[PDB]
């Protein structure tokens, strides 16, 4: 798979976010994490106070697709930052090699 | 495009994966 390829697949991959973020917005309950494009994948759902846990995407070419992305979802609804910086926690070291 | 594939995917973990950790 070539570069530009694989950025396809990306802008494809984010349009498909926006309809499932598009769509919990018409149907809305409680206070759960909402739906989330990091620019790698598209965040679901998440249940409040628990890890949220995503298959590595299968159109990303050097992902290990049989590994979890894994992110915080506090009881409040919003996604956890990383502690002393200001950007949501995502620990991506099971799709990757170098990490 | 073999390494300019994987490249490209270094800057999108490196700002992606966010736990320092
Ligand atoms: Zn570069």
């Amino acid at each position: 798979m070539t570069k530009e390829e694989q950025i396809f697949l990306l802008h494809r991959a984010q349009a498909q976010c926006e309809k499932r973020l598009k769509e919990v917005l018409q149907r809305p309950a409680g206070r759960p994490c909402l739906p989330e494009w990091d620019h790698i994948l598209c965040w679901p759902l998440g249940a409040p106070g628990e890890v949220v846990a995503v298959p590595c995407p299968d159109y990303i070419y050097d992902f290990n697709h049989k590994g979890h992305a894994y992110r915080r979802c506090d009881r409040n609804g919003s996604w956890e930052l990383v502690p002393g910086h200001n950007r949501t926690w995502a620990n991506y070291s099971e799709c990757v090699k170098f990490l | 495009q073999d390494l300019r594939r994987r490249f490209f995917l270094h800057h999108l973990i490196a700002e992606w994966h966010t736990a320092e950790i």
